[PDB]
């Protein structure tokens, strides 16, 4: 009920049925959830 | 020109361009596309699709009212 | 001696990542020092944070209202986003971040809490139609 | 970047989602073009860093050249450049890759 | 005891300070960094009965951009500030021709000096802070991302960016913690930025209503 409006709008942004902007990008990097998938950052972990 | 919307066609986008295509040549509408053995209006929206010869054009609506018109020929299909 | 509302309090050290302090060392690695954590049977933030010797940035809550009250609305939303990933990721489940965050979003966009029951979802403004979905159809018609 | 992702994630959790699996693409490669891990590769450093760079500007998520613009593309794709440079640098390319 | 109420009042002074500094008003950087035995050195006695009284406390401070503008926070010794107490507050004021005061106030505040800054509050913005509420910078903690005051510029270069209205922006209520510290009024506009798992860094903008 909450969230029935919610969508994906053409400019890219997230928006409710009032028109409202909840997030500006879908996730907040503008990528659909089926196409990622786990990795590792390379330079996170390991020593200077 | 002036068009920010992606340059790609969406999958809703593919799915009623394809109805609405395969519904008007169950209707008759002349076929863009050379077919050959085929019968299945959906099969031949499919194969005008991918020749990039379906005659519609998709009126995607911004957010703020504008409204930017693409051509199914000028949209990327996903296959 | 002491502070109201607070009937029991827990010291232990924890065994888990998470909960241990994560610092960088002088050779750039990682390093998860074991230190005391402390939790409360009672919620009093503003005091235990104001509490000397208290750390108070990662000094938290459970209370999604203490936190919008003490800390304000983004506050709410990465504390709601974090209680909601911690039971969902309790049993070992997995779900994507993004809904997580619009869910988040959703409940914080109007920039006070707005319950996902009916009485803080009749708070938002929608159409008379959008209301008599949520309830009260016919009243909201006459008033509308 | 290694500072980026430091403060990102200050406990160490290097296991991120991410939308292309470079180390799976680069595999890929390898096994399409036969390319033979022991002999020397024909690959040039610099063909490497450019390519990266070009490849981060087409990767585009907010369009614009105004700054603000600019930099809500830079920060949605923040991370996914981080991981980019660091998988495809120079010194990998030429020792394993 | 004494000696926890001057360890109070040297806390409160560090976080009007870094209140001020966050606001934009010029702040040195040993007024930022001051210890609590530099703070009993510069007053030199206990608070009960002794050189560091709440009159003393008083700070003045200046806008970086326009140093003419200038803030001043004032501490009433009295546990409950009285309209008496507003009014001095309000003539002192007046002779240095400063609008904006944060009066830090004890436990508790008389509700007729509550109406009264509302009254006053065209003329002179006064905005009242519990010290409970100032014993803490509330911004430092993790929770809290960075808020950062949009300029007019700034809010009319994004509504022009995305097409918005102010309205189709998220609301931030002008009584949320964070925009009393960050003193913003109705019709502003904040720039949150945040941490993103998923994109490495986030910004949101929310309107202060």
């Amino acid at each position: 009920k909450s969230m029935e409006s919610v969508m994906v709008k053409y400019d890219a942004t997230v928006r409710n049925s009032i028109n409202q902007v909840v997030q500006l990008r879908y996730g907040e990097d503008g990528l659909a959830g089926e196409s990622v998938e786990f990795q590792n950052l390379a330079t996170l972990k390991p020593s200077n | 020109q002036k068009r920010i919307t992606t340059p790609y066609m969406t999958k809703y986008e593919r799915a009623r361009v394809l109805g609405t295509r395969a519904l008007q040549i169950a209707m008759c509408a002349p076929v863009m596309v050379e077919l050959e053995g085929e019968t299945d209006p959906l099969l031949i929206a499919m194969k005008e699709l991918k020749a990039r010869k379906i005659p519609i054009i998709i009126r995607r609506y911004l957010p703020d009212g504008s409204y930017e018109d693409w051509g199914v020929d000028e949209l990327i299909i996903s296959d | 001696q002491g502070i109201e509302q607070i009937s029991k309090v827990y010291m232990h050290l924890p065994q888990t990542d998470n909960k241990k302090k994560i610092i960088i060392t002088e050779d750039g690695e990682f390093k998860a020092l074991q230190e005391w954590i402390l939790e409360t049977d009672g919620v009093s933030l503003m005091r235990v944070l104001s509490e000397k010797d208290v750390d108070p940035v990662r000094t938290t809550s459970n209370d999604i209202v203490e936190i919008f009250t003490v800390l304000g609305i983004e506050a709410v939303r990465k504390a709601l986003e974090r209680e909601l990933y911690h039971v969902i990721s309790f049993d070992g489940s997995y779900v994507n971040y993004r809904h997580l965050a619009l869910l988040c979003d959703t409940m914080t966009c109007r920039g006070h809490l707005m319950a996902i029951t009916r009485h803080g979802v009749n708070r938002q403004d929608t159409g008379p139609l959008m209301k008599c979905s949520f309830e009260e159809t016919v009243d909201v018609l006459m008033e509308a | 970047d290694r500072e980026v992702l430091r403060v990102i994630f200050p406990t160490g959790d290097s296991k991120v989602v991410l939308p292309c699996n470079l180390l799976r693409m680069i595999w890929n490669a390898q096994k399409i073009f036969h390319i033979n891990p022991r002999l020397p590769s024909d690959l040039h450093p610099i063909k490497v860093v450019e390519g990266v760079k070009e490849l981060s500007k087409k990767l585009v998520i907010v369009n614009g050249d105004d700054p603000l613009s600019r930099q809500a593309q830079e920060n949605a794709t923040l991370l996914f450049n981080i991981h980019l440079r660091s998988t495809l640098c120079s010194r990998r390319m030429a020792e394993e890759f | 005891d004494d000696e926890e109420e001057t360890y109070r009042l040297w806390k409160i002074r560090k976080t009007i300070m870094q209140l001020c500094h966050d606001r934009g008003y010029l702040v040195t950087q040993d007024e930022l960094d001051q210890t609590l035995e530099e703070f009993k050195a510069q007053f030199g006695d206990k608070p009960s009965e002794g050189r560091p009284r709440r009159t003393d406390l008083t700070v003045l401070v200046a806008h970086n951009d326009d140093p003419t503008d200038q803030m001043f926070v004032f501490f009433p010794e009295e546990p409950k500030v009285g309209i008496k107490t507003i009014k001095v507050y309000c003539q002192r004021m007046q002779e240095e021709n400063i609008t904006r005061a944060l009066i830090v106030v004890q436990q508790g505040m008389t509700p007729s000096a509550k109406q009264s800054l509302v009254d006053m509050a065209p003329k002179y913005i006064l905005e009242q802070f519990l010290q409970q509420e100032l014993l803490i910078n509330i911004t430092e903690h993790e929770l809290v991302p960075e808020h950062v005051v949009m300029t007019k510029e700034e809010v009319t270069e994004l509504l022009a960016r995305y097409k918005l209205r102010e309205n189709q922006l998220p609301r931030i209520q002008a009584g949320d913690p964070v925009a009393r510290y960050f003193g913003i009024k109705r019709g502003q506009v904040v720039k949150i930025i945040r941490p993103s798992e998923t994109a490495g860094r986030y910004i949101t903008y929310r309107l202060v209503q």
